[PDB]
């Protein structure tokens, strides 16, 4: 507050206290969203008590997840289609705004932390399940695991056993098209981006805002203490005071205001991450469009990626029906 | 420590991390920079003279490149009005002035009151007027003794009649016949027919409203451009590279002063950059252009156990190296260099803990000879499934469990008055 | 004898060093793509144009000359004996500034004869009861000599507030023939005077070679209140503009 | 001390300060009176739908398998205690799909 | 802004600018809850392809 109204002043800084403690206040509001932004992304994520391992032996049936896995090679142990997300999303002077005592500071979970967490829930939803979710991780094979699923639709096992290599082909090439398709087009990430312009774009009128006279002879504090008795520049040091108390509390409102609104698309996360991710749905239009039968997670830049698989018929005929 | 219970008003603070203020450094001296100039203003040809002007034809003059001080006018000089503008004056002394002019002419006794601006009467609406935005003085004194005389004085003139008003800062010499009625005048004094120009009638016996009076105007800008004419002040060297107090050319502030590679024009002396401050300024002694920037920044906060466990704390700074540090406040070898800063006061370890006191970027300290430890934070155990294509795991019990969850519902009423 | 101006006439608007930033500013100032007159000094029918023109809030004037053949300028309100008018003259020798109660005649002009020579001065028959004067250092300046198409251009704007009279000013080289090229300049403040009378009209006074009745022309615009846009750069000049109300 | 006229001039900016710091309070209490209904929404959600039936969704009324659960109240809320089926004791055999 | 504090006034136009473009983020504000209320109709109807 001080540094941001009056700057190097005395003869100011001894007049502000008269307004009274006005801004420990704000300070109190502002200090109360970064517990919240912490507490956040605490919920989604940190959903597994245990860190599983990646198995080293590939036998899954004809299923390639090669593309999803932590690369040790890469560094940080990300995966390849994660590698896509972080060239796509950028975060776009700032010595200007910290000379005016305003600055930004670091989350608590590093994004190297963050990956292990996404590396933990793929692994054990491989090997076990839906049962890892409650209790104790308890190994099935995987083509054993997709019969489940597909019984759990109305359709019989013998479907599935009859006719795995397609099924297996057709997964394949289905989610070797993500790959290109996110290789070309940077604009598909277009909701991540408008948050970070956001917050970014309203911190530099602040600082454009210093620079207007709210009915005194000037906006610079040395000109007026330059040519005026002090009787004289206490008159017309007020206006400026009041006026420059007045923009850093719209600031405040809009940002309260406006982190009311991630909260929900957090809790939207969380709760979609252990329906989706941890079982199986049978809500319409929840977990994608068709038949659900599993989902991945991944992460982005201050946001989360889902992957869905679905069942969908095709090639119909016409019959003829009767009750009995 | 202490800034913190002022802060929160209170005797008792608790567990946690709190943010207190920034860093600040002081000035250590300070400094003056003025043009060198010998000459003295001309305070004699332009005060007491010998004859002056009249109001409808008033005078000007042009004043540059001399030293104002005017405590030399105390000796006989004595003013009876004296009015000043846009500017305060106990703080005339410690200024420079640019654009001077003079203006001079003899009015009589009771007619003083209308040199200001917005007013009304046959001396601001005919011979002289002031604009409404003026900067500078106005001054007056009684001259009953020079320019009186038995039988009368009458060559001092005025403007009676006209058909608009003046504008200001303006002129009017012109004798022409004046046309009050329907009859043009055509050039001879008659019926309805007058003569514009009028005289001042000075006698020693007349009352003290009717005596003459000497007036004087001077004009000029203050700090915006190149000035010539600076007040009785001295002189000093030029220290660069320390926060120090500054004055250039009646400008005042600190910072840190360097060389700059800008180039100005002939007719430039400050710079400013997107908010209205000064960044740059030319040496009025060398033709050099210099820097100016603040001498404070960077934030600090405080880590405590609890006023009720023990009096040690550690102090973060966010914007700072440990391995050569120039700025602590006080800075006993414990020095850790974390990725949010440089932490005094605490010791590092090896193993790691669930986090207690969450400091940023992947660290935590927590209190336990007792000392402060700062560690890093763990993620869990480590689990391996032994996944076979031919193998499977059945449950052979079960267990009953209870657990509990809290929710708010709802809140309290008020009203106010 | 009609022309517009696309986007000329521009000055700065204070003395303080900027650079690298966009700044608004409301003044007056000559609009974009506005209407502008054409003079012509031409002897093949021969022409000789200085009639006297208003002079409204202010003025914008141009000309483009191989041979020096404009000098100065008169400015008034009867333009007669009964009241103030000043002169600003280029007598071929150094620069003039006189503020007397001249009369004027009819059509005022100068001249040379051979080799080239300054002889005739024929602008005022009598001065009397006048209060300003200044007298530039003495100069020689070449005369005639030349021939071809126009290479040289020069700007002026004129400014009337609290008895000041404003002058910025410009020079640019350029070569054309029939027209006033395309491009942007700012102009720079050049002096400031103080005279405190009425001013409504004005006049320009040529010069022509032991002829009666070579080729030069000038052209004349007016001022209005405005507000711009104007853009920086790096170094500190001013390239850039727009015109705030010219269209949605 | 002070006449009428004079007394208005410095009791105008006592009333125009005073304004001031009761419309924070209504706009801070407005902003955070809209997190209550959404807690009160989900508390008539989650009382429908575990304690007067069974739920199939995942960790939605507890950790594990939905049996049943029993309502209580408290100071300006609500509490829930769950009841569900863990299972223990595993062991390894060998499968075959047919 | 300018039709409701002002009017027809040049004087109060002229000594509006001093305070500065303040409502430029006003009608920030407003034009963004239009757009909300265009597609908030847009996600319960159209369903159907
Ligand atoms: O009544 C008094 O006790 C003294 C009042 C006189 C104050 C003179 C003054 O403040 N200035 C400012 C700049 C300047 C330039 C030239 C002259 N000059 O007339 O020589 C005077 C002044
Ligand atoms: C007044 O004028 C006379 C004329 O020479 C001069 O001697 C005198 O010094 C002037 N007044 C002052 C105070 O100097
Ligand atoms: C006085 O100012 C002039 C102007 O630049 C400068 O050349 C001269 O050195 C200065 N005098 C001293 C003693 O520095
Ligand atoms: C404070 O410290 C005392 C001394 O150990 C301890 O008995 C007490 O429980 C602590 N807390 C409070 C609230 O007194
Ligand atoms: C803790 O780590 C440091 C750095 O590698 C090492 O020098 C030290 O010996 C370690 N402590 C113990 C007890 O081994
Ligand atoms: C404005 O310029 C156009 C272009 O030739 C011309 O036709 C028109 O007459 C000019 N305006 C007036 C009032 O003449």
């Amino acid at each position: 507050c001080t540094m941001y109204i009056c700057g190097d002043s005395t003869e100011c800084s001894n007049l502000l206290l008269q307004y009274g403690s006005f801004c420990t206040q704000l300070n109190r509001a502002l200090t109360g969203i970064a517990v919240e932004q912490d507490k956040n992304t605490q919920e989604v994520f940190a959903q597994v008590k245990q860190i599983y391992k990646t198995p080293p032996i590939k036998d899954f049936g004809g299923f390639n997840f090669s593309q999803i896995l932590p690369d040790p090679s890469k560094p940080s142990k990300r995966s390849f289609i994660e590698d896509l997300l972080f060239n796509k999303v950028t975060l776009a002077l700032i010595c200007a705004q910290k000379f005016n005592g305003l600055t930004v500071l670091p989350p608590l979970l590093t994004d190297e932390m963050i990956a292990q967490y996404t590396s933990a829930l793929l692994a054990g939803t491989i090997t076990s399940g839906w049962t890892f979710g409650a209790g104790a991780a308890l190994q099935i094979p995987f083509a054993m695991q997709m019969a489940y699923r597909f019984n759990g639709i109305g359709v019989t096992q013998n479907v599935l056993y009859e006719n795995q290599k397609l099924i297996a082909n057709q997964f394949n090439s289905a989610i070797g098209k993500i790959q290109d398709s996110l290789s070309s087009t940077a604009s598909a990430l277009g909701k991540l981006q408008d948050v970070v312009n956001q917050n970014a774009q309203a911190l530099n009128t602040l600082v454009k805002q210093l620079s207007s006279n709210f009915g005194a002879i000037s906006s610079v504090l040395n000109d007026i203490l330059s040519r005026l008795d002090p009787p004289e520049a206490e008159v017309q040091i007020d206006r400026l005071i009041t006026g420059r108390l007045q923009s850093l509390q719209t600031y405040v409102t809009q940002q309260l205001i406006r982190a009311a609104e991630i909260r929900a698309s957090a809790n939207l996360a969380a709760t979609k991450m252990s329906e989706c991710v941890l079982g199986q749905s049978k809500r319409v239009d929840f977990c994608g469009k068709g038949y659900h039968l599993m989902s991945f997670p991944q992460s982005a830049p201050h946001g989360v990626v889902f992957l869905h698989v679905t069942y969908v018929p095709a090639q119909e005929k016409n019959f003829t029906t009767a009750p009995a | 420590l202490s800034e913190t219970k002022c802060t929160l008003k209170s005797f008792t603070v608790e567990k946690g991390i709190y943010q207190t203020s920034n860093f600040r450094v002081q000035p250590t001296e300070s400094i003056v920079r003025f043009p060198n100039i010998t000459n003295l203003c001309p305070f004699g040809e332009v005060f007491n003279a010998t004859r002056f002007a009249s109001v409808y034809a008033w005078n000007r003059k042009r004043i540059s490149n001399c030293v104002a001080d005017y405590s030399v006018l105390y000796n006989s000089a004595s003013f009876s009005t004296f009015k000043c503008y846009g500017v305060s004056p106990t703080k005339l002394n410690d200024l420079c002035f640019t654009n001077v002019y003079a203006d001079s002419f003899v009015i009589r006794g009771d007619e003083v009151r209308q040199i200001a601006p917005g007013q009304t009467g046959k001396i601001a609406d005919y011979n002289y007027k002031l604009p409404d935005d003026f900067t500078g003085c106005v001054i007056a004194w009684n001259s009953n003794n020079l320019d009186s005389k038995v039988g009368g004085n009458y060559n001092y003139l005025y403007r009676l009649f006209r058909k608009s008003n003046l504008k200001p800062f303006e002129r009017d010499i012109s004798t022409e016949i004046y046309q009050a009625g329907s009859t043009p005048c055509n050039g001879v004094e008659g019926f309805n027919c007058y003569f514009p120009l009028q005289s001042y009638g000075f006698q020693p016996t007349n009352g003290v409203g009717y005596q003459p009076y000497r007036v004087v105007v001077l004009s000029f800008e203050l700090l915006h451009a190149p000035a010539t004419v600076c007040g009785p002040k001295k002189s000093t060297n030029l220290v660069k590279n320390k926060c120090v107090n500054f004055n250039f050319n009646g400008l005042t502030g600190t910072g840190v002063l360097t060389e700059s590679n800008k180039k100005f024009l002939p007719f430039q002396q400050f710079g400013r950059d997107i908010a209205d401050t000064t960044d740059a300024v030319r040496d009025p002694q060398t033709l050099e252009i210099l820097d100016i920037t603040p001498c404070s920044f960077g934030g600090v906060s405080v880590i405590t156990p609890g006023t009720n466990t023990s009096n040690q704390v550690a102090v973060l700074y966010q914007d700072v190296n440990c391995t050569e540090v120039p700025v602590a406040i006080h800075a006993g070898s414990n020095v850790f260099q974390t990725r949010a800063g440089c932490l005094i006061g605490a010791e590092h370890v090896n193993n790691s803990y669930e986090c207690d006191i969450p400091i940023g970027a992947g660290i935590c300290a927590s209190y336990q000879s007792q000392s402060i430890i700062a560690y890093t934070m763990s993620l869990g155990a480590e689990n391996s499934v032994a996944y076979s294509n031919n193998s499977i795991a059945i449950p052979t019990n079960f267990t009953i469990s209870v657990t509990t969850e809290i929710l708010p519902v709802s809140m309290t009423k008020t009203s106010v008055d | 004898a009609y022309t517009n101006s696309f986007t000329r006439g521009v000055y700065y608007p204070d003395k303080v060093f900027r650079s690298s930033v966009l700044h608004s500013t409301q003044d007056l100032f000559l609009p974009f793509f506005s209407n502008v007159t054409w003079f012509h000094a031409i002897h093949v029918t021969k022409r000789f144009d200085n009639p006297v023109l208003p002079f409204n809030d202010g003025v914008y004037f141009a000309s483009t000359e191989k041979s020096n053949i404009i000098r100065g300028w008169i400015f008034g309100t009867t333009l007669d004996s009964k009241t103030q008018s000043l002169l600003i003259v280029n007598n071929a020798t150094n620069v003039v500034i006189k503020v007397c109660e001249f009369q004027f005649c009819n059509d005022p002009f100068l001249g040379v004869y051979y080799s080239w020579m300054e002889s005739e001065f024929r602008v005022y028959s009598s001065a009397n009861n006048c209060t300003f004067e200044y007298v530039s250092q003495p100069f020689l300046m070449d005369l005639e000599g030349k021939q071809g198409n126009f290479k040289n251009l020069r700007e002026f704007v004129f400014k009337n507030i609290d008895g000041y009279f404003k002058i910025y000013s410009k020079h640019t080289p350029i070569n054309l023939v029939r027209d006033l090229p395309q491009g942007f300049s700012a102009l720079e403040p050049l002096v400031d005077l103080p005279i405190g009378i009425n001013i409504t009209r004005f006049q320009t006074l040529l010069a022509l070679h032991r002829s009666y009745l070579g080729a030069a022309a000038y052209y004349v615009g007016y001022l209005q209140p405005r507000t711009f846009l104007l853009k920086y750069n790096e170094n500190g000049t001013i390239t850039d503009a727009v015109d705030c109300a010219l269209d949605p």
